[PDB]
């Protein structure tokens, strides 16, 4: 979706 | 390593089908002997078939799948699988962002047909 | 060996797509936890998509593909392939006659979606 | 469907390797153009390499893997996988009994070599 | 995309076997849960088995194959294939140079054992 | 297609 | 272990 | 054979 959205960091 | 390039038997009909799973619009270019033979473009987060066609592998048999989103190439993963020495699948996944689900465009090539 | 049975991760959405390449009408039954979750029926000698749907693998994750022509089960071949430890394809071919091209119904299952 | 038969490129060196996972002694015959090119034999329940050999696919490229235990043919499963359109694996599993783990003899064919 | 990383079922014995096809000495590290479980080393241009070992996937099931030549990491290609929903192969090829045959070290992981 | 039609004999 | 399939022929 | 990628650095 873009910035801030479900990036894939696992935080 | 190079991904998304497959050597088919020459002059053989094959199916190419593209699925979309991303907020971004997927553009799929299917090259046969380094020339565009089909172009798909669509958007879906629900695995929609954005295109499916029968193509001919031509004199060289070289088929290449390219995927881009807003003009930028996606990272590809690919492999070919053969069942009972006859039924062929050439498989492509692509990633257009950061989550690495590699499903943003999924392309399946299958032969023989008919 | 058993063919056309796949263990998916539980409660996971997956795509199932069926292609036809035969003079006979192909009926594809997709079972999830041993119960029919989708049914496709169509005829093509040109690799037409006779059905494509999003299903949920449910509590068991067991997905089974059955193919029949005029009420008689086709012989199946199948395998699962995983790319970059994330992108999954479960692949089925089927033969309804004698020429053993195993493309008469071709079923592709893919996950994850979205 | 037929299993354990693969079409290799002609006159090409390939590796064939067999692993054993069974109480029964495994006998693996590798046929090239219907001639016996290699016979492996061994017993292991710990995946021992019971044989590995470089062979040549000959003018036809036809390679067939047969597995037997005490003279009884095992049920075979097989597929071929190609990575980056270059690296080939022909894979065989086999079942000599009732538990359907299909690992009793496992055979891996790989090419190109060198 | 990441290559050479596979999720195995937890606490499961698996086989790992490495073949060499290169003028350069191949070093293969097999990591389980980021710990070095095995190191293979050898040189062959004839597909020699430079190592084979039974290992345990541990509580996490995370297995990673690394390949290096004289300290330099090789480019990896990989995939996993499952036959009859039971028999698993995790496949790795690697390129240490310029000819892109991706066979310089070939690594096969298979499970279940026994 | 059926009987007599492209059986797959190679004759 | 043992002979495999084909035991328990008969009644 | 030889060192591999990374030869022919420079001019
Ligand atoms: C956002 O643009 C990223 C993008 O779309 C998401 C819905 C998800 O499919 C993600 O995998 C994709 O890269
Ligand atoms: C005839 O019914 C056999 C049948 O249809 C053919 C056109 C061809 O697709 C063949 O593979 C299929 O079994
Ligand atoms: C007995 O011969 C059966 C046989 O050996 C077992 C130890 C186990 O590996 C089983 O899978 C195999 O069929
Ligand atoms: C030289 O080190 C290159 C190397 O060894 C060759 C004999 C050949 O196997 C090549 O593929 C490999 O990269
Ligand atoms: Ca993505
Ligand atoms: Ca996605
Ligand atoms: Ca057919
Ligand atoms: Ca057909
Ligand atoms: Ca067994
Ligand atoms: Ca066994
Ligand atoms: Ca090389
Ligand atoms: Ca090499």
């Amino acid at each position: 979706k873009x910035l801030x959205k479900x990036l894939x960091l696992x935080l | 390593a190079t991904q998304g390039v497959f050597t088919l038997p020459a002059n053989t009909r094959f199916g190419v089908t593209a699925f979309a799973n991303s907020s971004g619009t997927q553009t799929v270019n299917v090259l046969v002997n380094n020339e565009t033979a089909a172009t798909f473009s669509g958007q879906s987060t629900n695995n929609a078939v954005i295109g499916t066609q029968v193509l001919n592998s031509g004199s060289s048999g070289k088929v290449q799948v390219q995927v881009s989103v807003n003009g930028r190439p996606s990272d590809l993963v690919s492999a070919q699988v053969i069942l009972t020495n006859e039924l062929n699948f050439a498989l492509v996944g692509s990633e257009d962002g950061t989550d690495n689900d590699y499903n943003d465009a999924v392309v399946v090539i299958n032969w023989p047909l008919g």
